[PDB]
């Protein structure tokens, strides 16, 4: 144009990110007055916005500070703004606009736009010819360009505008980009669920599974999908039998006092009270305060027990009584439990399990009480046996084998003492006659590991009915009696007999601290107290879990423990195969694998809840009347709509007509576009009051051209409700097209633009031997057919020429035999300029980009490169006119099929 | 008879410095002390490390500083609590106290650059490992990603280690993706029990061109006013200029999660120089709903729902205002702020809380407690009216009724709430009270603060308090221990405490003295206050200009910046459309959301005294032990009561 | 008459026969910008005064477009995007540079393109942890791993389970790098005995 700007010298803005300035940035600069101050120089984005800019400071010392957000205003003065949506659909036509804004105040600009040239779009911007408008910006003001685009290839493509103004330095351009959905839905198939148990199900302990490639059916061609994968563990959680309830625990909490006996009978609640608290956890609703006062009082009972000690390192209960060997053994018993809780001195202990061993073992290893006990309720069962040498004997023995580890390195005697004692033991278990016995010397054998075979068979099948150990006498004794058969159970760590067992000792509601109940307290608090240290409260859990993907070499290993449980394992493949899972170890897991892809799923597009007809006519310089008929669909009339009107280029409405319709009821259009220029019109808002849902509403205005011109751009039309954006209708018109739509060629899913010209430029210039030859020589031209057109067969938008082919000059990928008939295409429009009719020759040829389907059954296009030359008839060829073109078609064929290409 | 005693953190946690107050009351000579950590129950000889010595002219005070080791966690999510074994000995006297233990590390924070993403873009975060005095440590940290139906979707584990607690990070959004909600979560290795967390939302979206904000003209409705809800509409471009269009317009009722639409209520309106106005009439909405009674939407709010075109029919841009109450007062009372317990014959100091149903704190508004003349407050810039009444020594519960005095309102406006405070209960009805008064409030960093000890006992045995024992306790530790010095006959003592940075947001004042009393009987009588500081950042970051002011600049310009801070301090930086925060304004990282947090993370449950001397300690977050057998409850819980 | 030749400007170039050194009144010139430069086409003319016509603000020099701030990275510009300028790129922390570091303004001479491409930063990549005997490590990921991921060994309990050995020396470590490169672990210490 005239003193201008060139397109081609214009950089558009490409850069729009939603989020930048991501640097990191230590402030090393000296303090003035505890600031430090860095400058930093940055380069602002080409979006025209507010940049906010958030900072955060973290110091060694003074910690971590958020600071205030600080914005910058980033404007010019006239400036494109190109609106374009989230995704566009492959194929759909649709009206993107570009605003272009005029903030100068007292300026008014002289504005040429243009759109750039797409092969991923169809407009009327073509490869030899630009789209171009030359527009009026008032000052402070803002003019909207309609543009309609047809998209073409799937994927991110790219729009980009660019404008300049006449007679001064001012120009802009923007350059976005745009996602192509093609048609369909995202939708989740589920492939497989599998159920993981290496132990259960797999054979060797090893269980692998085979998955399958999704379905994928009805998946669109060329679109992605994504398969992911789970492996969920499954946690199994073992009952473990309740622990006694800390309220009842209460009253075992005893101050010792008295004499060489009482003083342990009254340590000995004190004592097994924490050990099973302890153990239990209890402490928090029994009070941590107790603990260490309970700790004073267990001091307190050894402290004193230590005066009842004689030379001879053996207890008795004065100190002018013979030594009792059964309550030394206990105190050994006791004190070997509260090493855990005070400090003891082993030379007391060992000192006293030396005695022990050096004078009351007899040759036959038998331990014997010479001195017995004052107390008979503080000894529990040994009473009434008669077996008080084996059950005696037993008890020592345990008192010696729960001292072991501290006195083993001391005293030299205790092993074969041990033994000595383990033997007499082992010889007379068979005949034991009452359940006590059995368990106590039962447990006093299984500390060796010489409880087997028939002697361990003795052990179990005295239990009535596999719970509880007892004797016919007072409760007591088969209480303690059942808590030492536990004891030997879990030494023997036979866990399958284990909880009726339990189950019936709790059942008991004994929780101890009566008169003479010192054994059964202490045994069964012992043995409740070990069962829960001993008690396995889950299924052990080892997952060892591999992928095999034939698209990765690479080995993919999880491994899922117990601790891991909660933990779920994630893996996705973008391919969709078949993959092969080798699973082993231990526990229960479960699988999922599903995949989320394009469905074929048709149409998905449509005017969701709107029905619009438009009909443009010629009214009777040119004016003519757009009529826009809608109705909704629904029961009941929608409330306030919005009318998007865009106009053809270099039409307006008549500003006379719209009047009527603002003044009139349930219509408003803004006095706005209503006091507006005639010229600059190119969109007007219509507002609904309301849209009836039975019958059709209808309006029309006149519409007038102030602007000739060549190729006009169909007008648009928008029927949307305000609070809903999303679901609208769109309509095009236009006078020569049909219902607004562009020309485009379309077969199976894919489009190509029809917009071009129709074929090669026409002679003139007139066409010689040697342009014929070279053009048909060029490389690209695939085939050179002369053809007889059979048939035309027209249809609403594609005319079909038959042509048969009588000779084929050259041939192409296409294979093709002289005889045989073809069919062309071409664009409606295009017909009158073909000037095609039946029975007459023709010459073509043309590029292998312009088939149509795939072979060997092909179709071909008419496009911009494609030849047709009309030859003559034979008796036409006789006419004075028709010489040089016969001349020159009878020497292009020979000389093309006898010599062909030199190159 | 000389006593020992041990002021400990009420809970105690992994990792993290402790402090701890030892003292020897009424003794002789250089006393040793050595201090034990176990595990409970048992001995792991977790810390033996610290060991000190008290003595004359220290007064016989002194700190014990030591970090308790993590076995980090074995289990479990069900729990349950541990506590630990804390054991002194003074030379021989062994004073010991089992704790209960936080197995918090300290804190986390994540920060997005955005509020919401496109399918097939990346998102980035940073997170921020800091211990509990929100210093820069490097840590092992534990990170997954949540897809709205929970299932977290990439979990990976990172080390901040040479960071300087600041991890970088980035996640990848597939194109094949469930829109919604996503959720990232951070928690310590040592602690998965803590997690923090952060939303942002993944949606099919656009950046539009201009913005829209609706306002009231009050926050608020009245029910009876018949011009009904007014709203102004402002309509303004991303780059300031105004916008000229029309708008559309529609009202509603909420209550409870449900919303109710005001079909009638619909209007149209032109948007001339970026702005509108809309009314909505009271007889549409009480037309609306056919509850004939208008106080049953009391309690009720309203949502407006603007929808701006543009001329052009191009753009078109919604936004919306919900939550505007509809209230009978424009006010309303909170007592939040003020103890639950009082001395007898002692000034009880009532801190009234008073705020507009939004939730923002009233300025300047007039209250009283029945009754009646001589008080009267007005409230300050946070929104807090100090009331102090005088005290009858009855045992009777103090019953205190708080209204509003704001005049033009017809007592049918004025908000009133009631409270009950109970009284100190003493030693064997000793009578022997403390009360520790502070006046001034926005207190700022730098500043010192007289704190007014006033003693009430005897005179008889009141020449034997030689002392105040004082503790500082902030962000749950013990920040401060001291001795404020008593001559005999000083009824009111006063305390100068100089105020830093470390006191930030707050900080909790406790005190004691301790006394034989009546029969060789041992006393110790305490009360404790709560003292907010002026929320704010411990340094200063400022991001500015680095230009004159000339115009605006223009895309594709260079602009100098300008950053004030710290000496050493690290800096992350972030710049955001606001077309962006249009969308969504939700999740955004800010100081006062950290403090928050921190103030969430609090022991003290209580804003001062408490129900005894024990009550006192417990609920400002402290324990007391001792050798003469005085001492605190046990707090098994691990949160605050309520 | 008559006026002398032009003064010359220099961004701007005249194509076309200038024989001459007095030109005569009311003769108008075509300059059009230089090649380095990109301005509107105008024509200058004798103010009859034996003066040439002053020409308004037509013409500009150029810039190399717009640089991207790319993914994990920072970029330091010195100076401003005019030709001949240059730009450089660095990778703060964590990521190696995959590309040139230093980029340049330039002319082509029919339109300016970015000698350089902008080169990516990639986070440092870490081989297979040290593997101890009697120990393995655990966690979610483990055949493949990046800078900052941190592992924690441990010891296996067999089947029943039993404090089997100790766990000693360190048992977390991580990826890292002392150099711009592969990143190494930072120690190699556990050890289960
Ligand atoms: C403990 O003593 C140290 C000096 O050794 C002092 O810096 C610190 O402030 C004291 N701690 C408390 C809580 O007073």
């Amino acid at each position: 144009d005239e003193d201008i700007i060139a397109e081609e010298n214009i950089v558009s803005r490409s850069e729009f990110p939603e989020s930048w300035l991501w640097n990191v940035e230590d402030l090393k600069e000296p303090p003035k007055n505890g600031i430090s101050t860095k400058l930093m120089n940055i380069f602002l984005k080409d979006s025209i916005t507010t940049w906010e800019i958030l900072a955060v400071s973290m110091s060694d010392k003074k910690g971590i500070c958020v600071a205030d957000p600080f914005e910058v205003t980033v404007m010019q003065d006239f400036f494109i703004d190109l609106r374009l949506p989230y995704s566009v659909v492959r194929n759909e036509q649709v009206e993107i606009r570009a605003v272009l804004y005029n903030y100068r105040q007292n300026q008014e600009l002289k504005v040429r736009v243009e759109l750039l040239h797409n092969p991923a779009f169809c407009s009327l911007a073509t490869t030899k010819r630009r789209h171009q408008q030359t527009v009026t910006i008032p000052p402070k003001s803002s003019l909207s360009v309609p543009y309609v685009i047809v998209p073409l290839k799937t994927g991110l493509q790219e729009v980009e505008v660019k404008a300049a103004v006449y007679h001064h330095f001012i120009s802009d351009g923007v350059r976005k980009s745009l996602k192509v959905v093609p048609e369909g839905i995202r939708m989740n198939k589920t492939v497989a669920v599998r159920t993981l148990d290496p132990e259960r199900l797999g054979r060797e302990g090893v269980q692998k599974e085979d998955i399958p490639p999704a379905d994928l059916s009805d998946q669109v061609p060329d679109t992605e999908s994504e398969t992911r994968i789970l492996l969920q563990g499954t946690p199994v959680a073992q009952m473990t039998e309740d622990a006694v309830d800390a309220e009842r625990l209460k009253h075992l909490i005893v101050t010792p006092s008295g004499c060489g006996e009482e003083n342990m009978i009254g340590m000995t609640p004190t004592v097994i009270a924490v050990h099973y608290l302890d153990e239990t956890e209890q402490w928090e609703k029994f009070g941590l305060e107790k603990r260490q006062g309970a700790l004073e009082l267990i001091k307190k009972g050894y402290t004193q027990q230590l005066a009842f000690r004689q030379p001879s390192s053996a207890f008795a209960a004065f100190v002018k009584r013979a030594p009792s060997t059964w309550l030394t053994a206990y105190v050994v018993k006791v004190f070997s439990l509260a090493v855990n809780l005070i400090a003891i001195d082993s030379q007391v202990l060992c000192g006293a399990v030396k005695w022990l061993i050096l004078e009351k073992q007899k040759p036959d290893g038998v331990f014997q009480e010479d001195a017995p006990v004052i107390h008979q309720e503080m000894i529990g069962g040994l009473r009434n046996n008669n077996e008080k040498d084996m059950a005696l004997t037993a008890f020592v023995l345990i008192s010696l084998q729960e001292a072991k580890d501290i006195c083993e390195e001391q005293v030299n005697s205790l092993p074969g003492s041990i033994t000595k004692a383990g033997d007499f033991l082992e010889a007379n278990y068979m005949n034991l006659q009452r359940s006590y016995t059995v368990a106590i010397a039962g447990y006093a054998l299984a500390q060796m590991g010489r409880l087997k075979g028939p002697l361990l068979n003795k052990f179990l099948t005295t239990a009535k009915d596999k719970n509880r150990w007892e004797d016919p006498g007072k409760q007591l004794y088969n209480v303690e009696a059942t808590s030492y058969a536990l004891l030997a159970l879990l030494q023997l760590k036979d866990f399958d007999f284990v909880p009726p067992v339990v189950r019936w000792l709790n059942e008991q509601r004994y929780y101890g601290g009566g008169y003479g109940s010192t054994q059964a307290t202490f045994m069964v608090f012992q043995a409740l107290a070990q069962y829960q240290k001993d008690a396995p409260d889950h299924q052990e859990l080892n997952l060892d879990v591999s992928l095999q993907l034939p698209s990765r070499s690479s080995k993919i290993t999880h491994r899922i423990h117990w601790e891991s449980a909660s933990l779920l394992r994630s893996e996705e493949t973008k391919e969709n195969e078949g993959f092969t899972v080798t699973a082993e170890g231990k526990g229960q897991g479960t699988l999922s694998v599903v995949t989320m892809y394009h469905a074929k799923a048709k149409d998905q597009l449509t005017c969701n809840k709107f029905d619009l007809k438009v009909t443009i006519k010629p009214a009777p310089k040119n004016t003519m009347i757009l009529e826009i008929c809608t109705r909704y669909r629904g029961d009941q009339d929608a409330t306030m709509s919005i009318l998007d009107i865009s106009m053809m280029t270099g039409f307006a409405p008549d500003t006379d007509d719209l009047k009527q319709l603002a003044n009139g009821v349930d219509r408003y259009i803004s006095k706005y576009e209503l006091d507006k220029a005639f010229s600059d019109r190119n969109t007007l808002i219509i507002y609904l009051d309301k849209v009836s849902h039975s019958e059709d509403d209808c309006l029309a205005f006149k519409v007038h051209q102030y602007f000739n011109v060549e190729l006009i751009q169909p007008g648009a039309v928008k029927v949307y409700a305000y609070y809903n954006l999303e679901e609208s209708c769109t309509r095009f018109y236009h006078p020569e097209k049909e219902d607004g739509k562009l020309n485009k060629l379309c077969r199976d899913e894919l489009c190509r633009c029809a917009e071009e010209n129709c074929f090669i430029q026409k002679s003139d210039d007139k066409v010689t031997l040697e342009e014929r030859l070279d053009k048909a020589c060029e490389p690209g031209v695939d085939y050179v057919y002369k053809t007889r057109l059979v048939k035309v067969q027209l249809s609403n938008d594609f005319d079909e020429y038959i042509m048969a082919i009588e000779q084929t000059i050259k041939s192409g990928s296409d294979e093709v035999q002289v005889g045989q008939q073809r069919t062309f295409i071409s664009p409606i429009k295009c017909r009158e300029a073909l000037k095609l009719e039946e029975k007459k020759h023709y010459l073509m040829w043309g590029l292998s980009s312009d088939f149509w389907g795939e072979k060997p059954n092909l179709s071909y296009i008419i496009g911009k490169d494609t030849w047709v030359e009309h030859w003559p008839e034979e008796d036409e060829c006789q006419d004075e006119e028709n010489q040089k073109q016969c001349q020159d078609l009878g020497a292009f064929t020979e000389s093309m099929v006898v010599f062909g290409c030199p190159n | 008879s000389p006593m020992y005693s041990i002021i400990t953190p009420n809970i105690l946690r992994l990792e993290s410095e402790e402090t701890m107050v030892l003292e020897a009351h009424d003794a002789q000579g250089d006393v040793p002390v050595t201090v034990t950590v176990h595990d409970f129950p048992g001995k792991k000889l977790v810390l033996s490390s610290e060991k000190t010595v008290l003595t004359p002219a220290t007064n016989h005070m002194g700190n014990v500083t030591f970090t308790i080791p993590a076995n980090r966690e074995f289990k479990s999510e069900k729990g349950r609590n541990k506590f630990v074994t804390v054991q002194a000995t003074f030379g021989t006297q062994v004073v010991e106290k089992v704790v209960l233990v936080s197995l918090q590390s300290g804190y986390l924070f994540i920060q997005t650059d955005k509020t919401i993403y496109t399918p097939g873009s990346t998102v980035l975060y940073r997170i921020f490992t800091v211990n509990h005095k929100l210093l820069p440590v490097g840590r092992t940290v534990m990170v997954n990603i949540e897809n709205p139906e929970g299932i977290p979707v990439k979990q990976d584990s990172l080390s901040s280690q040479n960071q300087l607690g600041v991890l970088p990070l980035s996640w990848d959004i597939p194109e094949l993706v469930n829109m919604g909600q996503w959720k990232i979560r951070a928690y310590y290795e040592n602690s998965p029990q803590q997690v923090f967390s952060t939303e942002f939302e993944v949606k099919e979206y656009v950046l539009p061109s201009f913005e829209v904000i609706v306002e009231p003209t009050e926050k608020f409705y009245y029910i009876y006013n018949e011009k009904g809800l007014e709203v102004t509409i402002t309509a303004r471009f991303l780059y300031g200029k105004k916008v000229e269009g029309t708008a559309f317009v529609i009202f509603g009722i909420q209550d409870g999660e449900q919303r109710i639409s005001l079909p009638e209520s619909l209007k149209r309106i032109p948007i001339e120089d970026g702005s509108g106005e809309v009314v909505l009439s009271r007889k549409v909405l009480l037309d609306g709903v056919q509850n004939p009674r208008a106080e049953d939407l009391v309690g009720k709010s309203l949502y407006v729902s603007a929808t701006v075109i543009l001329h052009s029919g191009s753009d078109m841009v919604q936004a919306e205002r919900s939550g505007i109450p509809i209230v009978t007062s424009p006010y309303q009372i909170h007592f939040t702020k003020t103890p639950k317990y009082f001395k007898p014959g002692m000034p009880f100091d009532l801190m009234v809380f008073v705020t507009n149903p939004d939730g923002s704190p009233a300025y300047r508004v007039p209250v009283a407690v029945q009754g009646e003349d001589t008080v009267q407050s007005l409230t300050q810039g946070d929104g807090v009216a100090k009331l102090s009444i005088n005290t009858h020594p009855s045992q009777k519960p103090l019953s205190i009724t708080v209204r509003t005095k704001k005049q033009e309102l017809s007592e049918a406006e004025q908000a009133t709430r009631t409270m009950q405070a109970l009284p100190y209960s003493t030693v064997g009805n000793s009578n022997n009270y403390l009360h520790l008064s502070v006046l001034r409030t926005e207190l700022r960093p730098g500043e010192t603060l007289n704190v007014n000890f006033l003693l009430r006992m005897d005179r008889a045995h009141e020449a034997k308090i030689r002392y105040y024992t004082y503790l500082i306790m902030n962000k749950g530790r013990l920040l401060k221990a001291g001795r404020q010095v008593r001559e005999p006959g000083q009824d009111l003592v006063v305390l100068p405490l100089s105020i830093t940075t470390d006191f930030i947001p707050s900080f909790r004042l406790v005190a004691y003295y301790t006394l034989i009393g009546a029969s060789g009987q041992r006393e110790v009588v305490a009360d404790s206050v709560w003292v907010d500081v002026k929320d704010s950042c411990v340094g200063s970051l400022v991001v500015k200009s680095g230009q004159s002011e000339d115009r605006q600049p223009v895309p594709g310009q260079q602009m100098t910046l300008k950053i004030e801070g710290d000496h050493g301090a690290r800096v992350v930086l972030v710049a955001v459309d606001k077309g962006v925060f249009v969308l969504n304004k939700k999740n955004k990282l800010t100081q006062s959301k950290i403090w928050d947090v921190v103030e969430k993370a609090d022991i003290g449950c209580t804003p001062g005294s408490g129900k005894d001397y024990a009550g006192v300690f417990s609920d400002a977050g402290l324990t007391f032990t001792s050798s003469s057998g005085q001492q605190t409850a046990q707090r098994a819980e691990l949160q605050c009561p309520q | 008459g008559h006026c002398q030749a032009p003064d010359h400007f220099l961004f701007a170039k005249l194509k076309t026969q200038t024989n001459a050194s007095d030109f005569p009144i009311g003769t108008s010139l075509k300059y059009e910008c230089r090649p380095e430069y990109y301005g509107r086409p105008f024509s200058i003319t004798c103010l009859d005064n034996l003066v040439w016509s002053s020409p308004k603000d037509v013409c500009k020099r150029k810039s190399c477009k717009t640089p991207p701030d790319p993914v994990n990275g920072m970029v330091h510009v010195i100076t401003d995007i005019q030709v001949g300028s240059r730009i450089n790129y660095s990778c703060t922390t964590g990521h190696r540079l995959i590309g040139h570091s230093s980029a340049e303004c330039i002319l082509s001479g029919n339109t300016a393109h970015w000698s350089t491409k902008p080169p990516i930063c990639q986070r440092i990549p870490c081989g297979l942890p040290p593997t101890i005997a009697n120990g393995d490590f655990i966690s979610t990921n483990r055949e493949n791993f990046h800078y900052g991921s941190v592992v924690t060994y441990r010891c296996n309990l067999g089947s029943r389970g039993r404090k089997v050995f100790e766990l000693v020396g360190e048992p977390s470590i991580y990826c890292t790098s002392n150099d711009d490169q592969v990143g190494i672990w930072s120690g190699p210490a556990p050890q289960c005995i």
